[PDB]
């Protein structure tokens, strides 16, 4: 059996009041786009959630409108096939779960989604795993498809080798190393996963120096009105 | 239950100050710092025993269960 | 011609209730908890209000729901974590609750003590349809599990198991009936804890010694009201901390992949906080003895005030008695930790000695301890 | 030894309550309809529960979800016709509980008086919303003019609009959000009803007569208990024929289609129970001004107790008042049939008439002919 | 406001009977009827008048709604 | 426009309830001319077991349509014989492509009809039946038909219930009003199931009532009694 746990990474976002770094967004969302769309998908996550976070508006529609997306029954009858715009959710890349099943091997690649959430260890798992690709050790003849990777549970995953040196260019340049390709989709996913990452440590920033100031005085209130308990000093005087 | 059928007492003087001459933290640490460990004296030698054990019952099940997955001879 | 605070009908109740109520002068931090249930209440009643503004409770669409208000809705996040981490926190301050009325012997006051165990049992069950609700995983695995527990009942079993299930298996009938059943729960909570304070006020309240302070009560008012808020601030601090620094870290991470009814996950774990049960269910190799005994572990608080015979009511002058409830504490974070583990050779012991031993300090350990110090103290 | 119905905390409450209360041994009718409201109430409590545990408030499933309650749910067509018609003998019983107030001079019980207009303007919201629930044609479009009736407001009026519709327009949002807040208000309206009996215990029940009835005073649990019980069964025997022999009589037939919202329906009309309000709504051509009498048609009860100025309490020996009181029933009938009819030739003038008429009696014909009256009377 | 103390009265004398000895139903229809037909007389003048009202105002809107909605003037 | 007229229903009285036989006629005028073109979805075959058909009868008229249901292996729509749960096969894929099918109306979804329209089984009766030529003067739209019971006094309907448009499976004749009433109560029905136990049900409820309340009346006026017969006599000094 066994169960490989994954070691835990210094994240750039990994500290307590310390957000991802979007330029590596932008560029973990390239990886996702060229290589993890083809078979994968990110249903939950639009293009609109895009803007702002690692795009801006007009490369957001431009990247929009690169793909295609099916809208409603036209004025005709049928499906007419239209670009996409701001208000269209990531493109599923197989039309069910049974044609994404038939297509691989028979497994189903999950949706990202919430893969950072779902799974146990977060982003030190998927990078890992990513770079976690080795010949399987001897005594161990898994079948024909099955690749071995020892931090998926069961040793016995059905995934192609996703990333390989040099698998796709960086548009500001940065070097394509399987290791850079791994850190910037596990951040992309990481923030796939929690939006809020930013905003919330924000607001927990704030809620650190407030209650940092109520608490005291409140206590300092409290201190004021019950000393006269506290300063009592009872005498008994019988005859 | 209100204030004035609750019991009977005698001979019983309470003085009193308001909190507006009074320092709401007289002495805090001088006198609350012995105070803490006077308290912590008295109850941890009775707190204490059951989760220190309860750390090693727990300890020693974590490496129980990683042994009996471990390999084997044969 | 009269104070309105003593005059109003709807006023008297209130100033009653938290004005000019006589409350203990040494009433200890383990009495804050009382308060720090209510509000903590209000907030599963606010927030889980407007979780129900946006949530289609059906299968097809619940998850979506959820990840919807969580990502889409102007701070829904914020919503949703607050109320998940405020139930994890209310079940944190509920089982300090029973452990003050444990300690200092508050089990003698009976009608609140019994309103309480019911309080409890409803609380319990609304965490369970709560976590149901978000359908994914772990929510509808461990209700399968937890709900086919129910078939181990003599007879009635089967036919039970179906109609709680609304059909033939948790589905569309059952999260439906589940999330109304969790809508109207927590008003009950509401009015059975209005009945809480109601038997309460009538006995004053036990202070930390003991013995009875009627003759040292102060105005509720410029007191506790304060020190109340002070806890609840404390209270709000933990929250917060929780929700805005690891907003996960009380809950495992695979119920965020959806309900599908084809796959078992490795582990079937319920919440954090209902372990301590669920070990025990484990432990009795039968099936109805399981979850006989999974009841009546949360029953023999009934039992307490029954068993108690030491002379003091309070825990406070009782050493050797404080270390066993001290081991209590310890058996029942045990047990929760057992529960958390699967079900192998190290744990299927250690499961089983936890819960003997449990059962053994309530009903034998205690009393007969309690007898001792009483020979011991020439009465 | 003491009887515990008289010494028990809870039952104690329940005795003055509903036992040992003396309350006047000539009480009507009419005042029945107190409690059978409350029954109504619980019944609605109940059936909406049950509602609720086969409902998706989603704008792709209410319908669907409504016609798997009527068709494929053991005995749910009951439930569900049962919940409509209940609400119009709720509100049956509502109008005719207001006039018996009206009539008998209750609104000199102050407190009891504001608690009900309270009281009023929450249920009629709440049925509002749970009209709105069943995502019917009829539903759909009188939500959306219903609410953007709040458009008149100045400055701040056009807000609030998207605020409630969660949108742009009556969507997804709206009908989640008006599910979530009709399951939570009837247990608001609990408390408020448990807040008027709690005022109304204070001064004790007005007979017919007016005059105290504190030398005639009977008790409640030998006598009223029955009459209660005789009057909810007759209540029960016509929401029976209401359910069972004609269901949709109180209803639309045009709210049995899907909601579109592309095709206004021909004949737009709130419930019955709505209707006389729209009829001042569309009597008034300015929208402010509209929507100003909407809340004054209401409102008005609350100057009811200022507006008294006969000598006598109590309507029954007050003809001519009791006249202009029949006027004023009458009146309001009359509304409701023109607020039924469409705005056209002769019924635009007719329900102005009859708006004019209304407010008149109630804020000048009434005191006038009071003061008449005692003048008529040396007094 | 509880039995005991609601007011003073004197020289009042209540005699009752047994519900399980005097009649459920006494003259209810040799009785009944005449003291019906009063209340309806006492009190039919002062309703019937506003809703006879309503019965005029209501036919004679519906038969002119249906008078304008008809065809002449062309 | 004109109201419906009231029809002397056989389901139209207080206790009387629907013409079995006449249902099942009027499910094959349903399935034989309305299911072409109308799209009857909030029932299903399940319910027609008991109703007006057996179970085996129902469960080959389900056999006999295809319906598309299901991914197979290859993650492709396969088509299957209709079994007992399908509900009854919508003839349009989409809603806008009855509108293209036809002049550019759309075919209620007869679920309801019967429930929704003001005037339920007599108007739509007497719109298939009401049938007329457009009086002088009035134009209609090449497409439309004239149909004074009809909102608005021009349908897009073809006349659909012309004479011998079927075979009744008893033998009744299929002239114009007899197919015409088969069809309509056949839509009442699936307007509500329950017609017939609701009328159990207010039979019940009917006898069940008229004796609770004599015998709680009984029971108040016997409680009451004991002040209905006080004799209050004054004694002043
Ligand atoms: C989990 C759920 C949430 C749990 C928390 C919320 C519920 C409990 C709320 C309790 C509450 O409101 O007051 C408790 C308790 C009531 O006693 P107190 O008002 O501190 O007065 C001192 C005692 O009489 C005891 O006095 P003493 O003999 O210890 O000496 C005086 C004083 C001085 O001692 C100290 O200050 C300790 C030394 C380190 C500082 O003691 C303290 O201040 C003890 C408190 C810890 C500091 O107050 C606190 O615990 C104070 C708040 C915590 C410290 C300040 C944080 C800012
Ligand atoms: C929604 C509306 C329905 C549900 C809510 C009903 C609430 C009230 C029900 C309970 C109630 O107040 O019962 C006592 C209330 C009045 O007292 P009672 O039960 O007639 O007892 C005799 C009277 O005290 C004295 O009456 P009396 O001196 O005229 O003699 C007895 C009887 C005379 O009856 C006749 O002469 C028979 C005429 C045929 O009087 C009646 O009014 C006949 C009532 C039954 C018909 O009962 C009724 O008025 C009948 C049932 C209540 C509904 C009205 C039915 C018309
Ligand atoms: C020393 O005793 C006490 C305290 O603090 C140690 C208290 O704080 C309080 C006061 C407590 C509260 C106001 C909160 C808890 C009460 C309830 C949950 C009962 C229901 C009433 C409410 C106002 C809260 C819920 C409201 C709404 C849904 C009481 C009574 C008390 O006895
Ligand atoms: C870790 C858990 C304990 C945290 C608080 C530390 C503690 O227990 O301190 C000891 C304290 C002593 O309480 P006291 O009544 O003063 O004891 C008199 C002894 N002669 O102990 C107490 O006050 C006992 C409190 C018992 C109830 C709350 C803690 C248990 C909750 C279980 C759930
Ligand atoms: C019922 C219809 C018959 C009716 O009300 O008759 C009048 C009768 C009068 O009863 P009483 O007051 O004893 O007569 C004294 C005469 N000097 O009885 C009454 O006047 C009693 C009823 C008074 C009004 C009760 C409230 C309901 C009125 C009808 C619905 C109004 C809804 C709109 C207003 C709210
Ligand atoms: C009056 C019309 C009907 C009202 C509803 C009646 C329900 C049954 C009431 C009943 O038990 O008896 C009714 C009638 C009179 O009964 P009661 O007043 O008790 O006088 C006869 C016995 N001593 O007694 C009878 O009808 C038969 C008595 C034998
Ligand atoms: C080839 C097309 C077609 C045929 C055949 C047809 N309909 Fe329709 N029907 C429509 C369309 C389109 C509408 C909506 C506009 C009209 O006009 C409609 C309207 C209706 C309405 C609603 C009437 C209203 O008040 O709006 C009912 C009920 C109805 N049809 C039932 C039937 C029945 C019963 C039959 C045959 C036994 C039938 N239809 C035959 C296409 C058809
Ligand atoms: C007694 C207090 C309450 C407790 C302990 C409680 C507990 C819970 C828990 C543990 C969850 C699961 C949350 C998650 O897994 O993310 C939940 C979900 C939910 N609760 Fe509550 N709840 C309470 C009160 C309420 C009330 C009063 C409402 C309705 C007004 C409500 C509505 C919901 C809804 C809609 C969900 C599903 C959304 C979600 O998963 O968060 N809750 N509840
Ligand atoms: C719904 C959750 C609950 C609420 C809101 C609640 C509310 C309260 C409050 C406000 C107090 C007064 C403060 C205090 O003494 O701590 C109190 C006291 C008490 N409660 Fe609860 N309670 C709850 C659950 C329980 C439970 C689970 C029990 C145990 C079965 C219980 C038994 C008691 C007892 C014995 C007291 C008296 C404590 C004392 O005064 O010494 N309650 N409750
Ligand atoms: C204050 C008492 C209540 C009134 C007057 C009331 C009124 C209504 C009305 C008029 C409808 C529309 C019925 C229809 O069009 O078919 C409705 C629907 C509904 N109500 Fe309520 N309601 C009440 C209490 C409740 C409660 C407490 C619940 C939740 C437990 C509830 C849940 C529902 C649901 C789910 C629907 C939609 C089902 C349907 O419309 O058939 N109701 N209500
Ligand atoms: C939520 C619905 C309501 C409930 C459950 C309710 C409950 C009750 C009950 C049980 C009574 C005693 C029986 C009676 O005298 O009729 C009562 C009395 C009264 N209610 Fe209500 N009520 C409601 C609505 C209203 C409304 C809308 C008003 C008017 C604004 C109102 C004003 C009164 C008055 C004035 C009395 C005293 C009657 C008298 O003294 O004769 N109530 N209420």
């Amino acid at each position: 059996d066994l169960e490989l746990h994954a070691p835990s990474y210094p994240w750039s976002h990994r500290g307590l009041l310390s957000s991802l770094d979007h330029t590596s967004i932008r560029r973990g969302f390239q990886v996702y786009k060229q290589v993890c769309s083809s078979c994968h998908s990110m249903d939950y996550v639009a293009y609109r959630h895009l803007v702002g976070v690692c795009y801006t508006e007009e490369e957001a529609k431009a990247l929009a409108e690169e793909v295609e997306v099916q809208d409603g029954p036209n004025e005709d009858g049928e499906m007419f096939m239209r670009p996409g715009k701001l208000s269209d959710y990531f493109p599923k890349p197989y039309p069910n779960p049974e044609a994404a099943r038939a297509a691989n091997n028979g497994a189903l690649p999950p949706d990202l989604s919430y893969i950072v959430r779902a799974r146990h260890g977060g982003e030190d798992y998927v990078f890992s795993l990513l770079t976690g690709y080795c010949e399987p050790p001897t005594g161990v003849s898994l079948r024909e498809g099955l690749y071995f990777n020892p931090y998926f549970p069961g040793q016995a995953i059905a995934m192609a080798p996703p990333i390989y040196n040099e698998v796709l260019e960086f548009d500001d340049g940065t070097p394509a190393t399987m290791s850079q390709v791994a850190k910037d989709v596990c951040t992309f996913l990481r923030w796939a996963s929690e939006p809020e990452h930013d905003h919330r440590k924000r607001m927990g920033l704030k809620m650190l120096m407030m209650m940092g100031l109520l608490l005291p005085l409140v206590y300092a209130m409290k201190r004021h009105k019950w000393s006269v308990l506290k300063s009592r000093k009872l005498a008994y005087r019988p005859p | 239950r209100e204030f004035g059928h609750l019991t009977r007492m005698r001979h019983v003087i309470t003085y009193s100050l308001s909190p507006f001459e009074q320092r709401a933290f007289p002495h805090y640490f001088t006198k609350g710092i012995p105070n803490v460990l006077r308290r912590t004296r008295a109850c941890i030698l009775r707190v204490a025993p059951p989760f220190v054990v309860f750390y090693l019952v727990y300890t020693w099940g974590t490496q129980e269960f990683e042994k009996s997955k471990r390999k084997n001879p044969a | 011609m009269t104070n309105i605070r003593k005059s109003h009908p709807l006023m008297k109740i209130i100033n009653n209730a938290f004005i000019d109520l006589p409350a203990p002068s040494n009433i200890s931090s383990w009495w804050n908890f009382g308060s720090l249930l209510g509000i903590c209440l209000i907030l599963q009643i606010l927030t889980g209000l407007f979780l129900a503004m946006h949530y289609t409770s059906d299968t097809t669409t619940a998850f979506s729901s959820v990840t919807h208000i969580c990502r889409d809705v102007n701070y829904g996040w914020v919503i949703r974590y607050l109320h998940a981490n405020g139930a994890s926190m209310f079940f944190i301050c509920l089982f300090i609750h029973v452990g003050r009325g444990l300690y200092y012997g508050s089990y003698m006051f009976l009608e609140t003590w019994n309103i309480g165990v019911v309080l409890l049992f409803t609380v319990m069950a609304t965490a369970f349809m709560g976590y149901v609700l978000p359908w994914g995983q772990m929510s509808f695995w461990g209700a399968t599990v937890i709900t086919n527990l129910l078939s181990a009942i003599p007879y009635i079993g089967t036919d039970l198991v179906e109609w709680i299930w609304g059909g033939f298996s948790v589905d569309k009938a059952t999260l439906t009936r589940f999330f109304a059943f969790h809508f109207i729960l927590p008003f009950i909570i509401t009015a059975l804890a209005a009945v809480h304070l109601l038997f309460l006020h009538e006995t004053g309240s036990n202070n930390p010694t003991g013995i009875s302070s009627d003759m040292d009560k102060i105005p509720f008012h410029p007191y506790y009201t304060i020190k109340d808020i002070l806890g609840a601030l404390f209270m709000m601090l933990i929250l917060l901390i929780l929700v805005l620094f690891s907003p996960d870290l009380l809950g495992d991470p695979d119920n965020y992949t959806p309900a599908n009814p084809l796959n078992t996950p490795p582990h079937i774990k319920p919440e954090w906080y209902f372990l301590f049960a669920y070990a025990i269910l484990r432990s009795i190799p039968n099936k109805l003895g399981g979850v006989l005994a999974l009841v009546a572990s949360i029953l023999i608080l009934i039992l307490m005030p029954m068993l108690h015979t030491s002379k003091q009511r309070s825990m406070m002058f009782r050493p050797l008695s404080q270390c066993l409830f001290w081991m209590l504490v310890a058996d029942l974070i045990t047990l929760t930790w057992i529960g958390g583990q699967p079900v192998e050779h190290p744990f299927i012991i250690i499961g089983q000695l936890a819960s003997i031993l449990y059962f053994l300090i309530i009903l034998v350990l205690m009393p007969i301890t309690s007898i001792i110090e009483n020979n011991l103290l020439k009465w």
